[PDB]
């Protein structure tokens, strides 16, 4: 039961503890956070969503930073880490404006109307890439540069080429609309960063039941059975329980006489890839052999469906429903063995440009693999944005400093009493690239009024922080480039969950 | 970091003692500011807002809180008036570093920056300052009535105006010399009759009386003045006075007559005719015999003088203090040529002396007044008009009133911080939010929202001129220029200078220590 | 404690009621959060939400309550306005309680003034029908607009207020508030807000079924079922265990047929599209398309809802009981292709009564803001037309109410003078409470505002927009008499019951 001043500070003061926390893990010279998960395990990363989901504050106004982030994953990305940092120092400006006598309503809407102000500035000073043109090399350069942050850096060039041609697949150029939902990411332990693939398909890590099958399958006949050619077993379990000699020898009977009819339906059907859930038998696999029919063993439940998905075709629960119309189609059906391990996934390709794209990342150390799934889905929706918007801004905070002196100029513009809340707006928005300076290990203050001394006096282009110790300012030639969608829905997210926090005045439990 | 040693709490320390004494003083400014009561040890409750009686009787004990008591002090003596502005200009200020000491911002930084914003802040209120002319009186006579209005005496604000203006012309040429002394303009006030009966003296009137001496009138007169007390033979020392019979009785009597005839036949050797003795409380400066052997030499006897009133005569009329009679010399000797007593209705016992012929140009203003309430504020509106001609003389130009200045300043410091670099960029910010504080003032104490009067306020000024401001008349934001408020340019730009070198003096203290 | 200080501890337990929706009074006013035991946030700018989520145990404070509970079932809002008003009624005679007058004597002058009310707002209500010569579609036009000031789409406003108008006109004489849907989808612009002429779905159903189930229908048969029609259901499975290696084919045939039989009763009812909440595997909607029947599951049930009301048909969780009794009724069954998405919807049902708007935008806040708004602006052109006689809002009618009860007091002698004269600075917490909520200054507003009202102006109010006086009668911001009417009795009836207490009595459990 709290009202008053007394509990919009107390709003205020469990906001900051959330922005504090995060304010030092901007940049790719942030400062990682250990976690101690419930089970035992100890893990360690620099992932602003990493962050929130694991911490668990029973304070209802950090639970509504942890709701602000379950969106932003998808929708933006790259801006995890710095819309916690822009909505604590909003906030932290807002308590400023509170000593003085302002309504919350005022600063809320006297937020809107400034960001109303860097939305209009962001599209002025843009630029340009995919005109007229479609083009991979330059693509590739701009997501090159990004995915330099985390571990991959020394294999970093490899994963700039795939996402590259991975959101070109399922996606038009020209349509610009594209979707992220298409493209699926796995990973398992064991190999090395180059042997990270890219199918026109879906891939399953499943083998042969043979070794001495063919290892490519030209012909676009694909079975999807749950029993396979042979005495049929069941999905679940066996557990197989002999009677007598009788009942044994009688089995003996029984599994010669399907050895020759089961193989015998694939023929009359016309299908030449057997795929089914459980494995075949050590006799089945010779009668294989020699009239040229593969199959793959042992796959599991859920496996089966996602096959049938993008091969189009249907399940075939029992042999009597067998038929030419529940066969799914592909371009090359092949098997990949990575080195000398004996991986032998289930490579399933159309060959030709299709709504179906699967990376399937490697790695000889499990901490490597979890932290590029999420890498890659950072530069998955990098190059989506691109396609939507060919318009780009200049990062490393730039962005940032040159919004924010055109809403301190048109701040002046404004007779109403909304002037407080839009200069508070213009030191508020410099706190991303303020927490750049601090965590690069310089001066936060002197690196930020040199560069924004930068933009006005010598040269009306904006620049940028230098926060990986380069040669000098002005990123563009640095190839520090984040996407106009990027930050145009950063400064409106940050703001929308400000408005939704000065809204919220007493917390009754 | 660890932060083991800890200087910065000290400078925290000096900054809240400080911040204590402006935030107290801060809503009795402007006319329609809150009044502020007093409680002395023995029980005296004094009802008074004046800005310059309140530091006075705070009587702080803390050495950084006093750095605002000589800024108030040093206000009084350069520019006479803008008291309490300063205070809270320095007040705000150190407001502004306690969020730049937070930053990790050295003061040593401050201090190189806050001079580069007072040599920038001078420069704003210059071009926008209106400049006038010294020798036209009508503008000496229209700017002080409407300084006086604001004050407590209004109803003889049509007649203390022209006093002031035509006591300065005669000692200060207009337009040429940029040095004015209000010493030199000495206020003698009796019981008595109305303000109207005024007179303006060329020469010097003096409060005392010429008894016992019989003469009243001497032409020709050579003033001199002696410090040396006039009187019976006294020695500190021990010392005895043997008796014999009756004749020696009237023998040490006639030594006492002759000793001092010996020292008045030195005087008369010099020519001089009016003889000026310091006032003194622990011997007798003049016995009974001494009235008497200056009364038969023609010798007009004059004592009871203050320290502050010798200042007033040696300017007048060139007359050089002496500490004994063997170095009276006739170079210590003024010019008078007319000396005499004028005991009126209402003026009282005066000594009206005229005809200097000196050099020298001092003035002596004689106000009347019937009740002892009436002849202090008469002094007190006479006071505040000397100090806006003085500061008209040092700086030629006008600017409007009610913070109007100070929201310029608010505006051009903030459009100066985008083309500055380093870190004079953030504290020139600080600056102008600090000088905001002054409307915002104004704002609250005339009953008006403090915030949505000052933000209009800055879109007014960004548009137009520094005519937009706080009227306190009307209540509202009026035109000031139309108002007729308007303050001379030197009461605000020694408030800038004055509170900025005390802010760097604040920021540059680091450690208190106490000696022995 | 009878007498005076039973009193005194009934009027501090009305202040805490009122404080919790003391903010919520307007449009533009603040949320409330308020938790459960769970854990659940809720935040709400509605003041009957509030209310009901709050469970007070002070005896005094269920009078309170319990009175905003008729009020919500009979009328449809304005709780936190019959909660201020019985509260300031009590502030004002607090100081005369104290003075030594008796509490019948407050409630023999709270008779007279609310008579007095009564009389004075019948005496000023204007009757606007046809004022002008302006129609009444444009009538409504202007009404809504106001609703929707201020907000986040006031750059489209005249194409918002065409669609609240336009689903107002659809419906019966029988209007509700319940019987419209608003739906948040996100992607597009904001103009891109559709219109449905009856129920629709987001339609998530992402199964098999492809190139057949036509679209068009002219009289199809609305199933409505609860049924999962999934290979690897949770309620339709077989597992039996044996040896029998020809029983092992018939394990398989017979689960096939499980799902079948299910399958055959669903097209002898003769059915033509079927929805179901739980989803509908592959294998069924493949029946469906053989024998030509449309199918779309993973429908919600809040959306099965109104659809049962409106093709007049019911809920039956088997299939067992599918025949004609409740099979629905249409005649336009379309397919559109709003944001990419498909969406499922009928038009022209014998019962169509409610329909669906669907919300376009690229931001949740502009979403969720809108539907605050929307639904206030329903309310308002439902009362337009039930009610013709209207009077201005935003505290018009309370200050025309405080200036004829201020000079009639001082006609009346005896203690109905102070009390009455008491009543009438008691009717101005509606526009006070207007002008700090909306963050206006509320000293200068009152002041013009009871200047305007002495020279002639009948029609004034504080405007929520501007920190002007404006006469909202002429801004088409209007409330009906009979709602204001219902709000004053029900505001001095509330006020009489805390009064007349003078002791309560405890049993002892
Ligand atoms: N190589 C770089 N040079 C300069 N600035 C960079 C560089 N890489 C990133 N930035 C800046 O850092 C900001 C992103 O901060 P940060 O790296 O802390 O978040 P993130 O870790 O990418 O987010 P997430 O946790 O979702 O991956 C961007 O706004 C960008 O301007
Ligand atoms: N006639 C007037 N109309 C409007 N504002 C005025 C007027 N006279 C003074 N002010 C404002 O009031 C402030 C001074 O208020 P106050 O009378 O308390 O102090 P002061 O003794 O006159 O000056 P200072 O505080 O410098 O010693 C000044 O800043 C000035 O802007
Ligand atoms: N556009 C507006 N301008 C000014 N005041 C308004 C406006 N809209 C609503 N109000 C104020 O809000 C009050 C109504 O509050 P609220 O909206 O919670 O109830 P309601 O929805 O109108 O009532 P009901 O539950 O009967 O529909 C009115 O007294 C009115 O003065």
């Amino acid at each position: 039961r709290l009202m008053g001043l007394e509990a919009l500070k107390s709003h205020i003061m469990a906001a900051k503890a959330v922005a504090n926390t995060m304010r030092t893990s901007l940049g790719p010279n942030g400062l990682d956070k250990m976690m101690v998960d419930k089970d035992g395990d100890v893990t360690v990363t620099n992932d602003g969503a990493t962050i929130l989901s694991m911490m668990d504050v029973d304070h209802q106004i950090a639970k509504l930073m942890v709701e602000l982030s379950k969106s932003q994953d998808d929708e933006i990305g790259d801006g995890t880490t710095g819309v916690v940092v822009l909505a604590g120092a909003l906030l932290e400006e807002a308590e400023q404006l509170l000593d003085r006598g302002i309504h919350p309503i005022r600063i809320a809407d006297g937020y809107e109307q400034a960001a109303r102000v860097a939305i209009e500035h962001l599209d002025k000073i843009s630029d340009s890439v995919l005109v007229d043109i479609k083009d991979t090399e330059p693509l590739i350069q701009t997501a090159k540069t990004t995915l330099g942050s985390k571990v991959v850096n020394s294999c970093h060039r490899q994963m700039a080429e795939i996402a590259v041609n991975a959101v070109l697949t399922v996606a038009d150029m020209e349509r610009r609309d594209v979707d992220f939902e298409l493209i699926k990411v796995e990973g398992k332990v064991g190999g090395r960063l180059e042997d990270t693939k890219l199918i026109k398909g879906v891939i399953v890590d499943k083998d042969f039941s043979h070794p001495q099958m063919p290892k490519k399958v030209e012909d676009a006949k694909i079975a999807i059975l749950t029993c396979p050619f042979e005495p049929p077993k069941p999905k679940t379990k066996h557990k197989l329980d002999v009677t007598s000699v009788e009942d044994y020898k009688a089995l003996q009977k029984y599994e010669k006489e399907k050895f020759e009819e089961m193989i015998q339906q694939i023929k009359e059907t016309g299908a030449n890839l057997a795929i089914c859930q459980w494995g075949f038998d050590d006799e089945a696999n010779h009668l294989l052999l020699q009239n040229n029919l593969p199959a793959v063993r042992w796959v599991g439940g859920p496996e089966i469906e996602l096959i049938a998905i993008a091969t189009g075709g249907r399940i075939v629960p029992r042999f009597s429903e067998l038929t030419a119309e529940k066969l799914g189609f592909a371009g090359l059906v092949q098997e990949i063995s990575f080195g000398t391990t004996k991986d032998k996934m289930l490579v399933i390709e159309q060959c030709k440009n299709s709504r179906a794209v699967t990376i399937f990342i490697r790695g000889g150390n499990k901490m490597i693999i979890e932290e590029a799934k999420r890498s890659l889905h950072d530069a998955l929706c990098v190059i989506r944005n691109l396609i939507r918007d060919n318009r780009v801004v200049y990062g490393g905070g730039a962005a940032e400093i040159s919004c924010a002196l055109a809403v301190s100029q048109e701040a002046d513009k404004c007779p109403t009493l909304e002037q407080y809340a839009m200069r508070a707006f213009a030191d508020a928005l410099e706190v991303i690239p303020m927490a750049l300076s601090e965590n690069s290990g310089m001066n936060p203050i002197q690196t930020m009024t040199e560069v924004r001394a930068r933009q006005v006096k010598e040269m009306n282009p904006a620049l940028g922080i230098d926060c990986l110790h380069k040669g000098t300012n002005d990123m563009k030639q640095q190839h520090v480039i984040e996407t106009l969608i990027g930050k145009k829905q950063q400064i409106s997210l940050a703001t929308q969950m400000v408005r939704m926090i000065l809204k919220i005045d007493d917390i009754r439990k | 970091y660890q932060d083991r040693d800890k200087p910065a709490q000290i400078r925290f320390s000096n900054i809240s003692a400080a911040k204590a004494v402006a935030d107290a003083i801060r809503t009795s400014l402007g006319p329609k500011g809150m009044d502020k009561m007093i409680q002395d040890g023995k029980g005296d409750v004094t009802i008074t807002n004046d800005g310059a009686t309140i530091l006075k009787q705070m009587q702080v004990l803390h050495p950084a809180a006093r750095m605002l008591v000589e800024l108030s002090k040093a206000q009084d003596i350069e520019a006479g008036d803008g008291t309490t502005s300063v205070v809270i200009i320095a007040g705000s200020l150190l407001d502004s570093c306690t969020k730049l000491l937070q930053k990790g911002i050295h003061p040593t930084i401050i201090s190189e920056s806050f001079q580069k914003a007072l040599e920038k802040g001078i420069e704003i209120l210059t071009d926008m300052s209106r400049p006038v002319e010294l020798s036209d009186r009508e503008t000496l006579l229209n700017s002080a009535t409407t300084s006086l209005n604001s004050k407590v005496v209004s109803q003889y604000s049509s007649l203390l105006s022209p006093m002031s203006v035509n006591a300065v012309m005669k000692v200060i040429d207009p337009a040429t010399a940029t040095s004015v002394d209000l010493r030199d303009i000495k206020i003698v006030k009796k019981l008595g009759g109305t303000i109207d009966d005024c007179e303006l003296v060329e020469g010097l009137v003096l409060t005392q009386k010429v008894s016992n001496s019989g003469i009243t009138r001497v032409e020709k007169a050579k003033i001199g003045l002696i410090q040396f007390c006039l009187s019976a033979p006294k020695t500190d020392m021990d010392n005895q006075i043997v008796v014999s019979d009756y004749a020696q009785m009237d023998r040490v009597l006639r030594e006492e007559r002759a000793y001092i005839l010996n020292l008045v036949k030195q005087i008369k050797k010099t020519g001089c005719n009016v003889l000026l003795i310091q006032k003194s409380i622990l011997r007798d400066a003049l016995s009974d015999l001494a009235l008497h052997f200056l009364n038969k030499m023609k010798i007009m006897v004059i004592k009871d003088i203050e320290r502050e009133d010798i200042e007033f005569i040696c300017k007048t009329i060139g007359t050089k203090p002496v500490a004994h009679i063997d170095q009276f010399t006739a170079d210590m000797l003024g010019s008078a040529e007319l000396a005499e007593e004028v005991n009126l209705n209402g003026s009282g016992k005066l000594l009206k002396i005229t005809g200097c012929a000196s050099p020298g140009k001092t003035v002596t203003i004689v106000v009347r007044g019937s009740n002892k309430l009436v002849i202090e504020e008469a002094e007190r509106s006479i006071h505040d008009a000397l100090c806006v001609i003085r500061c008209l003389v040092k700086k030629r130009a006008l600017i409007a009133g009610g913070g109007a200045p100070e929201i310029e300043l608010a505006l051009r410091l903030t459009e100066y911080s985008r083309t500055l670099s380093g870190m004079e960029s953030y504290c020139v910010r600080a600056f102008a939010d600090a000088m905001e504080v002054i409307p915002s003032t104004l704002a609250e104490n005339a009953g008006l929202n403090p915030i949505s009067t000052v933000t209009e306020l800055r879109n007014r000024h960004a548009q137009g001129e520094k005519t937009a401001g706080i009227n306190v008349r009307k209540g509202g934001i009026s035109n000031i220029l139309e108002e007729l408020v308007v303050q001379p340019l030197l009461v605000s730009v020694s408030a800038l200078t004055l509170a900025t070198e005390t802010v760097r003096s604040i920021l540059k203290i680091d450690d208190v220590v106490n000696t022995r | 404690s009878q007498g005076i200080p039973q009193l005194v501890s009934n009027i501090s337990a009305c202040q805490v009621i009122a404080e919790a929706v003391r903010t919520t009074l307007g449009p533009r006013g603040m949320d409330k959060l308020i938790v459960d035991g769970r854990g659940k946030a809720t935040i709400s700018n509605d003041g009957a939400t509030i209310l009901k989520l709050l469970d007070v145990v002070h005896p005094a404070a269920k009078t309170l309550v319990d009175i905003a509970k008729s009020q919500d079932a009979e009328v449809g809002d304005g709780t936190t306005s019959v909660t201020l008003l019985a509260a300031e009624f009590l502030k004002q005679v607090k100081p005369y309680v104290e003075e030594g007058l008796h509490p019948q004597i407050i409630i023999r002058a709270f008779r007279t003034a609310t008579q007095l009310a009564v009389n004075k707002i019948k005496e000023i209500a204007v009757t606007v029908k046809k004022a002008d010569k302006v129609e009444q579609r444009k009538l409504l036009e202007k009404c809504a607009m106001t609703a929707l000031s201020s907000k986040l789409i006031s750059q489209q406003k005249a194409f918002f207020a065409k669609m609240v108008v336009d689903a107002v006109m659809m419906l019966d004489d029988l209007l509700q508030l319940k019987m419209i849907g608003i739906k948040k989808v996100q992607g597009g612009a904001l103009e891109d807000s559709q219109l449905v002429a009856g129920v629709a779905f987001k339609k998530t159903f992402s199964y098999a079924g492809f190139e057949m189930q036509p679209k068009k229908y002219h009289n199809p048969k609305i199933a409505l079922l609860n049924v999962e029609l999934e290979l690897k259901a949770e309620k339709d499975n077989a597992e039996i265990r044996v040896h029998t290696v020809e029983d092992y084919q018939a394990i398989v045939d017979a689960e096939w047929n499980i799902l079948y039989d299910k399958l055959e009763k669903i097209h002898h009812s003769g059915a033509k599209v079927v929805s179901s909440k739980l989803p509908i595997g592959d294998v069924a909607t493949q029946y469906f398309a053989d024998r030509d029947m449309f199918c779309a599951g993973r429908v919600p049930e809040e959306d099965l809802k109104r659809t049962m009301m409106a093709c007049g048909g019911s809920i039956q969780t088997s299939v067992n009981a599918l025949s004609a009794d409740v099979l629905g009724r249409c005649q336009v069954f379309e397919e559109t292709q709003i944001g990419g998405e498909r969406y499922n919807f009928f038009t022209g049902c014998p019962k169509a009564k409610t329909c669906t708007f669907i919300l376009r935008g690229g931001a949740e806040q502009f979403m969720e803001e809108t539907e605050r708004s929307l639904h206030d602006a329903i309310m308002i052109v439902r009362r337009a037309i039930k009610n013709d006689s209207v009077v201005a809002g935003g505290g018009a009618i309370e200050m025309e109410l405080s200036k004829y009860l201020r000079d009639y007091s001082r006609t009346i002698p005896g203690k109905q003078q102070l009390l009455i004269g008491a009543y009438a600075k008691a009717l101005e917490i509606i526009p006070r409470q207007l002008c700090d909520n909306a963050g206006f200054d509320a000293t200068n507003i009152l002041n013009k505002l009871r200047a305007r009202h002495a020279q002639g102006g009948t029609w004034y109010g504080v405007d929520i927009n501007n920190e002007d006086i404006a006469d909202n009668f002429e801004a088409f911001v209007w409330e009906p008499a009979m709602v204001r009417i219902n709000a004053l009795t029900a505001a001095s009836e509330a006020a009489c019951l805390i009064v007349s207490v003078d002791e309560t009595i405890k049993n002892p459990r």
